[PDB]
RNA sequence: UGGGCUACACACGUGCUACAAUGGACAAUACAAAGGGCAGCGAAACCGCGAGGUCAAGCAAAUCCCAUAAAGUUGUUCUCAGUUCGGAUUGUAGUCUGCAACUCGACUACAUGAAGCUGGAAUCGCUAGUAAUCGUAGAUCAGCAUGCUACGGUGAAUACGUUC
């Protein structure tokens, strides 16, 4: 949430899915329709298959990507 | 040196106002202000805003702290 | 002779210890400094070269030698024997005074100064420095200068290798980018 | 000369300070207040002690090359991470969600009928 | 559920804001109308640079609140330039609404500071409280208006005439 008082927004299903994956080193792809969810520090190293409206596109979190939404890294429109 | 072909060149005191550093070197600059030196002579004074002593790169002083990492800023901003 | 005094005493001691020179004569020294300004704009306007000459005369304190084109090049609209540059050679006391000022005052005045390049050596222990503007030099005044112009400063050292040259310049206190 | 910039001598120092990158009207008014240097005094009529006082304060603010370098890195970061904003920076199209069917000339440059 | 309707080499219509000194900034100081409001309008006070936040009075209305009109007037300053004009763009840090502002909201702060020097051919509106100019309100509506529909303030020039 843009207001600081409210925390960064993450869908519970996304966060819970990542939190379960914490234990094992060999992480697996997380399919999500949550373009709106924030990328937390915990997300680092994970590959999220974010829906583009037609297909889930592989998105691999890096340190810089934290603080940006998952939607930001998967395009919805195609030009040239 | 050929006579009359070169610009007038005289010893002048270069002073770093910031750090009060005085050094004597030749220049064609003429200063109305004149200052005494360790040797029994008075030379025109050139005032420098910055010098080797004052300049940050030379000193190695860090005026501004390095930019925080994306993980760091996220945690600090929301207090998490 | 502050820079010379350092060289004679402090710098000589450091270099001879560092490279185990058998004789004092072996110790490297700066033979000359040449400041070169290329003014292809002079072809278009003679005044541009004249303004440059004045600036170099002020910076070095000696009248520059106008440089004339060796050959004609059509692309540059250059004709052989046309004046397209000015050079000054600084030696002895004048050289040390200029060099001390460069490190002490002119180089600090450089905008967004992050140190000088360490890779600017010919491989024969000779260093060339390029200045973006002549405004950095203290004598030059911004009002007086119509056009900001860069300069090439070549520092010729007796040092055979760059590493020995780097040590000499570092001992002089020349900033390096690292 | 302040922060590596030869500010206009003729103008009042409140305005002259704004000719430095990283300093605008608001910042300039603050820096003069901290230095206790008048806004009205022209730079030509500024005093050496006053100039030093101003220089201390301006050193406090990130300016010129320091700020320019920071801004570029943030944009370079966006481009590297393949952010939507970053991609639009690469394409030279409006980054902040403005419509491109019409206008967008400042970002797109002159018309290419 | 997510995306699109928000695409962007371009062409056109309708608007908005400017290109400054009949102005810009800053300070002090006047004068409206027409509307809206129940779980909605929200005062005062305190806090924040501000957008806002907190607490909470009154008020289902000629009572209370939105809500101090603005242009204006009187000073101070700038001094004819891409500027102390203009404010696009972009960075960063925020506020608010909402389930959630990535695609794709509005607003604020700081910085940044584009084109633009009054517009070719051509073309539009208006005969008086009109045009021009300045603010104000409402519907829709969680939020979201340079649009729309209303409102008042200041307030002109010109019309010989009917060949075209
Ligand atoms: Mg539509």
């Amino acid at each position: 949430a843009r207001s600081i008082k409210k925390g960064p927004f993450v869908d519970e299903h996304l966060m819970k899915k990542v939190e379960a994956q914490e234990g094992s080193e060999k992480k697996q792809v997380i399919k999500t329709w949550s373009r709106r969810s924030t990328i937390f520090p915990n997300f680092i190293g994970h590959t999220f298959a974010v829906y583009d409206g037609r297909k889930h596109v592989p998105v691999y979190v890096t340190e810089d990507m934290v603080g940006h939404k998952l939607g930001e890294f998967a395009p919805t429109r195609t030009f040239k | 040196m050929k006579q009359g072909i070169h610009p007038e060149y005289h010893q002048v005191i270069f002073l770093d106002t910031t750090t009060n550093f005085k050094f004597l070197s030749g220049s064609t600059k003429t200063s109305s202000e004149m200052m005494e030196w360790e040797d029994g002579k008075e030379y025109p004074v050139i005032r420098l805003d910055i010098s080797s002593d004052s300049h940050p790169f030379y000193t190695g002083r860090q005026k501004f702290a390095a930019a925080d990492g994306r993980v760091e800023r996220f945690n600090k901003k929301f207090g998490l | 002779n502050r820079l010379k005094e350092k060289f004679n005493t402090e710098v000589t001691e450091n270099l001879m210890k560092k490279f185990n020179y058998s004789s004092v004569m072996e110790v490297p020294k700066i033979d000359k400094i040449v400041v070169n300004m290329g003014v292809g704009d002079a072809v278009q306007n003679s005044k541009v070269l004249d303004n440059a000459v004045e600036e170099l005369e002020l910076i070095t304190g000696q009248k520059p030698l106008v440089t004339k084109a060796k050959k004609s090049i059509a692309t540059f609209r250059l004709r052989e024997g046309m004046p397209i540059g000015a050079k000054v050679t600084l030696r002895g006391e004048r050289m040390y005074e200029f060099l001390d000022k460069l490190i002490s005052v002119s180089l600090p005045r450089v905008r967004d100064f992050q140190g000088v390049s360490k890779k600017a050596f010919d491989g024969r222990g000779n260093y060339t420095l390029g200045v973006k503007e002549q405004l950095i030099f203290p004598e030059i005044d911004y009002d007086k200068v119509s056009k900001v112009r860069g300069m090439d400063i070549v520092i010729v050292t007796t040092a055979n290798t760059d590493e020995e040259a780097r040590e000499l310049l570092a001992n002089f206190g020349m900033p390096f980018r690292k | 000369r302040i922060a590596g910039v030869d500010i206009p001598r003729e103008k009042r120092v409140v305005i002259s300070l704004t000719y430095i990158y990283g300093i605008g009207t608001s910042t300039a008014q603050k820096i003069l207040e901290e230095a206790n240097v008048s806004a009205d005094t022209r730079v030509k009529d500024l005093t050496d002690d006053e100039l030093g006082r101003i220089r201390e304060v301006v050193d406090g603010y990130k300016v010129e090359g320091d700020l320019r370098r920071e801004t570029n890195l943030n944009i370079k970061r966006l481009m590297e991470i393949s952010s939507y904003r970053g991609i639009r920076h690469r394409r030279g199209l409006p980054v902040r969600g403005q419509k491109t069917k019409n206008n967008a000339r400042t970002r797109k440059g002159p018309v290419k009928t």
